[PDB]
RNA sequence: ACCUGCCGCUACCAUCCGUUGGAUAAUGGCUGAACGCCUCUAAGUCAGAAUCCAUUCUAGAAAC
RNA sequence: GUUUCAGGUGGGGAGUUUGGCUGGGGCGGCACAUUUGUUAAAAGAUAACGCAAGUGUCCAAAGGCAGGCUCAGUGAGAACAGAAAUCUCACGUAGAGUAAAAGGGCAAAAGCCUGCUUGAUUCUGAUUUUCAGUACUAAUCGGAACUGGGAAACCAGGGCCUAUCGAUCCUUUAUGUGCUUAAAUCUUAACCCUAGAGGUGUCAGAAAAGUUACCACAGGGAUAACUGGCUUGUGGCAGCCAAGCGCUCAUAGCGACGCUGCUUUUUGAUCCUUCGAUGUCGGCUCUUCUUAUCAUUGUGAAGCAGAAUUCACAAAGUGUUGGAUUGUUCACCCACUAACAAGGAACGUGAGCUGGGUUUAGACCGUCGUGAGACAGGUUAGUUUUACCCUACUGUUGUCAAUUGUU
RNA sequence: AAUCCAACUGUUUAAUUAAAACAAAGCAUUGCGAUAAGCUUAAAAGCUUUUGACGCAAUGUGAUUUCUGCCCAGUGCUCUGAAUGUCAAAGUGAAGAGAUUCAACCUAGCACGGGUAAACGGCGGGAGUAACUAUGACUCUCUUAAGGUAGCCAAAUGCCUCGUCAUCUAAUUAGUGACGCGCAUGAAUGGAUCAAUGAGAUUCCCACUGUCCCUAACUACUAUACAGCGAAACCACUGCAAGGGGAACGGGCCUUGCAAAAACAGCGGGGAAAGAAGACCCUGUUGAGCUUGACUCUAGUCUGAUAUU
RNA sequence: AUUAGCAGUUUCGGGGGCGUAAUGCUCUCAGCUGAUUCUCAAACUCUGAACAUUUUUGGUAAGCAGAACUGGCGAUGUGGGUUGAACCAAAUAUUGGGAUAAGACGUCUAACAUUCACUAAUAGAUACCACAAAAGGUGUUAGUUCAUUAAGACAGCAGGACGGUGGCCAUGGAAGUCGGUAUCCGCUAAGGAGUGUGUAACAACUCACCUGCCAAAUGGACUAGCCCUGAAAAUGGAUGA
């Protein structure tokens, strides 16, 4: 951060303070943009998924997150075409850090505005995670994987703590593996909504797929 | 100790005071010498980044905090946000050395940039020589004060340039509109006073007499020709001082 | 009091005197594997600082 | 004039005050009485100058009760009329409204609308909330009188609920064919008995301004200033990653955005030790010490042809200056130089120094203050005491009595 | 070589301050014509008065020189002032059996209205505006009346500040000249200058070069012994150090380094050395001295009435 | 609270070729609405938990300040943690023998044997507790993955590593290789319009690619154990020695 070195905002403690109807001086987060690459690209056209995940519960800064994203931004021509690229982070710095400032910076002793009423003005906006919660995600085609992991590698340095990279067996941003996510197309009971999927509704819906047929189109 | 007590005085002075004299009462803010300056000429950072203390005193040195009531009385506001901002914008700052230097430089530039109109050209032109004006400013030993305005300083410097010596300069083109037969008379009168060119003689029409008059004593000059003439008339001007004509020794 | 002024004490305000062996560091190698090659290295070892320790020098142990 | 009394004047004097909390104290704010929500770790209970807000009021209705009705919002229509007026019908388990803060509660209502009323009336008993099971604030339940509402059940101790307040005395007001005035029983007048209002906001209740650098006392390390202790935001110093700079070229030399560190040579946070006194700052003096090596030596790099630099290592063995200015470190120029590198050591060193500052009494100026007086505002003058003790150290005697022959 | 200050001559803190402080003549104001002024005393009675305005009593300034700009809004001080308000006690009336109660009339003072600034003091903030060319002359407005005039200045007065420019220097946070929208200068709170003077504050140059470069020499208390001469000193215990942990810098504790009687003369590194139940600081429902439009009071005073009268 | 595209649209917002601007076609924007997804809220919830430790508030943090439960120095030391107000063992009348506790068992210092692995480091060695990180390492140990291999490998060395062709560009020139693009085929076991070095540029060499020989294992990528790097501060120096 700017007023601090992120050593006092390394570890999760105190209950969550946020950008609220109680706080208000709360600054704007360092990124409000969380995707990178073809967001038009389909659920189906990209079937490759890697995650970034912490191993320790730690408060990643918004600035840090931004930095991480702009590794994977630049590792894209090196990768090969932004077309074959998605990203989403999946950790938004909702929570805000307090700073009681030390009024003395070149001299002058308080004991009057010392540690009395010494409650932080909110400066710092930050995200909490645990021992496996995701902190970057990349959907892509099965071409780039040694590229994306290297981008992640860069990202790993831009983040506090021991991270980890796991390749999901899913098609990227989906709760189905591949063994499943051909049977949906193959049997033809899938239903598409752009970047997402839906699936037809039998054990999904029943009271509204009782005397219904429009639910098999 | 004994009798020998480490006092070392009240609390360290080490920041810009911003003294605002509102409701006859002094309110002040812990900032920095440069930061305040930056704020007040464009660089709007954060309100508590430019302020090392986001609160208001009455005496920054002695470590005294004002009464909310006083603030209310003076400013008609309680929240320190607004009050602080006000203080920042319209209270007496303490500049650094660097800032002071910058200010000085600015002043210097604007007593050669304002004097670029009445510039010091060599034997022939070579019409601008603004660098040479700047150079000349301290060769005479001049107090380039940042208290006074630029225009005033310009006026001062030209008088000295006379006793440099290289003569005072301030010439433009006054195109005097002169009706009836007294115009001719006026023309005759003012020919030894200043230069006369682009003339015409008319009894049934206006006379466009173009003169080369003093520019830094121009209004006064304008006033004393009409009176001489007798009748009321119009005498147009340029802007203040221009370098269209000769500025070598003139 | 002043000018000289001895012995004496003293002033880079004068003069004379303040060394040389092994051991290493970094580092440069040598042979040389682990790892058919290759590598200052793992075994092994060459050179090598104002360094290290001795030599020289002061004191001289309830030490001989 | 003099008594004798009265009205004003009256810091000329007299006596006395001048809250409390408090990450020293004052400046500050109120966390000093009370409410809601969270702090509060699934009954209660449970703190800070913890966070977000409120309270000293407002209401003949914004109370009581009965009856009727349904709101916010949206849709589709409809002279003027469109984004808005008003008129329909649709949907609308509330997204409205309900004195206000916030949370709750609430639809044949707790809302809106009407109607009638004044249970916002009195006597008495119990409880709760806080709690000492004391007071008060508040609130609850049950009765007796007397009323109100509505057919009637029912509901009606003020506001849907949780806040919207206050002892004794002294007064003042109501209450009663009231009591008592103790040497003529009467008349008042007074006091009482009963219940209210006057208000204390420090809110279970200190009539109440300043200052002392002319000060004093009992105390306090519970409580500041120098020291050390934790800490390391801040200060310095170090990395890690590598987008970019660098003609070319990420890492020769740098290195954005970002992350991890050390450090106790900045200052703050702190108040553990010292107020029955560690002599406060600086400079002279002097040792010793650490390396984060400025020079030196031996080396490795380079964008290293040479000279000249730049970067790295080993390495603290030896060197690391003369001035001008300032109380001064810090600072800021000149001057030489191999280099003029960083620091420590009770911010090394006051029974080693001067005292230049800072810190008393005298004064001056400014500003502030009705003034006494204040001022990390300046200015000027302002006693640096004691070692003869223990040790440590310098040098010196003496001993070496089992360093063995009287030596 | 010149600056700051104070004119001088003089005086002061009975043991840190001799100063720029004080004083001082010179300048100015107020009070006052005796039963006066000012003051002393419970009382009686007094002093200045061995007095009478060319004076006494009370202030301020502070020699000379040259000046003292504006403001009576505030505070004080005064007044043969309008008032016809408030207004005590007494006295008057009314009412009530009385106690008692309620009306007028109403003193000073306050309120009010004028005077006063060499009495305290004050002497702006915003618009334009001498081509805003502008230092702000000038206009307009607002409060609290006036709105810093002449002078003067980073001054002993200026925070920012080592202000800017200039000189003086090899180099100058020092001095001095200039500038001066002056944090927060300024006209008897006295402003400006300056001869003479000053154990006065600052600087610069010549100034006899042991303050220093860098010390040495020599001459005088120490040391020794004699006497009176380990008085006084001393006092938890004592006194070897490295880290550790410890109420968080141990002489004692832990574990390490080590050490061998008795002594001498120097040293100031330690003994958180010694000298004071700390004054700095904060607490006490602890005090004092002084202040003031605190709370309460009081002599003195000004007025009213009874009585003497 | 808040991200993402997707769908139906919009003469009801706007601009392009067509069309009346178009909201119609073909593109993007704006707004609405419908289906999904991201992340989530001390002062929210449809739902729901039996001075020391654990919870927790403020604080950058502190041997800071402040709460909860319980436990501890008060008439509470002893044994242990080198030493110690809080940790353990565990409670203190005066004794003896026994057997344990915590903790140790080279020597200090009462207390030993065995057995297997690991480390080779001025290392490392009794929670609290007197420090260590991110990131590095062809140190050694363990382990997991997939791949290469008898069509004979790895590593090595030996041989070959051609033509259309100077492809097109830029370009006297840059022919695989200043630099750029397309990057295709013939013949072969075998050869990219080419990895570098180099050449003004070609070449030459080297690589990819293929065979000879030797003769059986090999290659990557992570994972975590110890060791190392990071890892500097002040009198000499502390796993207690």
């Amino acid at each position: 951060m700017g007023r601090r070195p992120a050593r006092c905002y390394r570890y999760c403690k105190n209950k969550p303070y946020i950008k609220s109807r109680y706080c208000r001086g709360v600054p704007d987060a360092k990124i409000r943009i969380f995707d990178l690459g073809r967001k038009k690209a389909s659920t189906d056209e990209f079937p490759l998924c890697v995650h970034l995940i912490s191993l320790e519960k730690e408060q990643l800064s918004s600035e840090a997150i931004e930095a991480g994203r702009i590794s994977c931004n630049k590792y894209i021509s090196k990768t090969g075409g932004k077309d074959s690229f998605h990203m989403r982070v999946r950790v938004h710095p909702w929570h805000v850090l307090r700073i009681n400032k030390m009024l003395s910076c070149a001299g002058a002793d308080r004991l009057q505005t010392g540690m009395r009423g010494a409650f932080g003005k909110p400066m710092g906006t930050v995200a909490r995670v645990n021992i496996g919660q995701i902190i970057f995600s990349i959907r892509t085609r099965d071409n780039m994987l040694a590229n994306v992991v290297e981008a992640l590698r860069r990202s790993s340095y831009k983040f506090p703590g021991r991270q980890k990279i796991v390749v999901s067996k899913k098609w990227g941003f989906t709760a189905y593996n591949r063994e499943a996510y051909q049977k949906l197309k193959a049997d033809g009971r899938l239903m598409n909504d752009g970047a997402n999927v839906k699936v037809i509704t039998n054990h999904g819906t029943l009271a509204q797929y009782a005397k219904d047929i429009a639910a098999a189109n | 100790m004994s009798i020998f007590t480490p006092t070392n005085q009240i609390r360290l002075t080490n920041v810009a005071v911003v003294r605002m004299k509102r409701a006859g009462k002094r309110f002040e803010i812990a900032c920095y010498k440069n930061k305040v300056v930056g704020w007040r000429s464009g660089v709007e950072k954060d309100l508590d980044e430019v302020l090392q203390t986001h609160s208001v005193f009455v005496n920054v040195s002695k470590g005294q905090v004002a009464k909310k009531e006083d603030l209310i009385s003076a400013f008609g506001t309680d929240d320190q946000t607004e009050i602080c901002k006000q203080i920042l914008t319209k209270g007496e700052v303490q500049v650094s050395d660097k800032e002071r230097h910058t200010q000085l430089e600015q002043m210097f530039r604007d007593i050669a940039t304002i004097v670029a109109d009445k510039c010091v050209n060599p034997e022939t032109k070579r019409p601008y020589t603004v660098i040479l004006i700047e150079r000349a400013m301290k060769d005479i030993h001049y107090s380039v004060k940042t208290n006074k305005s630029t225009k005033q300083q310009a006026l001062e410097v030209i008088k000295q340039l006379k006793e440099k010596m290289k003569i005072e300069r301030a010439h433009m083109r006054l195109r005097f509109i002169l009706p009836v037969n007294e115009g001719k008379k006026l023309k005759e009168k003012l020919k030894p006073l200043i230069k006369v060119i682009e003339s015409e003689d008319y009894g049934q029409q206006l006379e466009i007499v173009c003169l080369i008059d003093p520019g830094c004593f121009r209004e006064i000059d304008e006033l004393i020709k009409k009176e001489t003439k007798g009748k009321g008339s119009l005498e147009v001007l340029n802007l203040k001082d221009v370098e269209e004509g000769d500025e070598k020794f003139e």
